[PDB]
């Protein structure tokens, strides 16, 4: 049996905002502001590919 | 009477202090404390729940 979801859910980040964690405990260590050219300036330390 | 007088008191009325009922200061309600967190435990156990 095959059934694909959309979960809609909070995600929380502290300041200096270099990682976010949604409320399932998804820790995700990318900026949740890194637009894709300020790298710079946001961390990302996810998975590239 | 009208030879007048002297006013020889030489003033020294000292104010007395005044009452001051000091406030409880709260700079951060407890809502911001509790909001204050990447990690909450009550989402993540419901979560898991
Ligand atoms: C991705 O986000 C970065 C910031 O993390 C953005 O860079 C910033 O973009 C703003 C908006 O254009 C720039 O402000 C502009 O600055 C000049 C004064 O120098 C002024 O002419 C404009 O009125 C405007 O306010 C800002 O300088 C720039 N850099 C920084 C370091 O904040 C970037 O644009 C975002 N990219 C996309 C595709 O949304
Ligand atoms: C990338 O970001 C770093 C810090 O996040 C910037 O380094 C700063 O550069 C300014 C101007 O040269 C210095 O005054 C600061 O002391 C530097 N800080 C640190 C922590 O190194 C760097 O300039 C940024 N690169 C850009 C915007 O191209």
């Amino acid at each position: 049996n095959l059934n694909c979801m959309v979960t809609i859910t909070t995600a929380r980040s502290k300041y200096p905002y270099h990682f976010f964690a949604t409320s399932t405990g998804d820790v995700v260590d990318i900026s949740p502001f890194y637009n894709g050219t300020n790298r710079n300036a946001s961390y990302f330390g996810e998975n590239a590919d | 009477s009208s030879i007048s007088t002297v006013d020889s008191m030489i003033a020294l009325d000292i104010d007395p202090l005044e009452n001051t009922d000091f406030r409880v200061l709260e700079l951060y309600s407890q809502k911001e404390l509790r909001s204050s967190n990447v990690f909450d435990l009550e989402e993540i156990m419901r979560e898991f729940n």
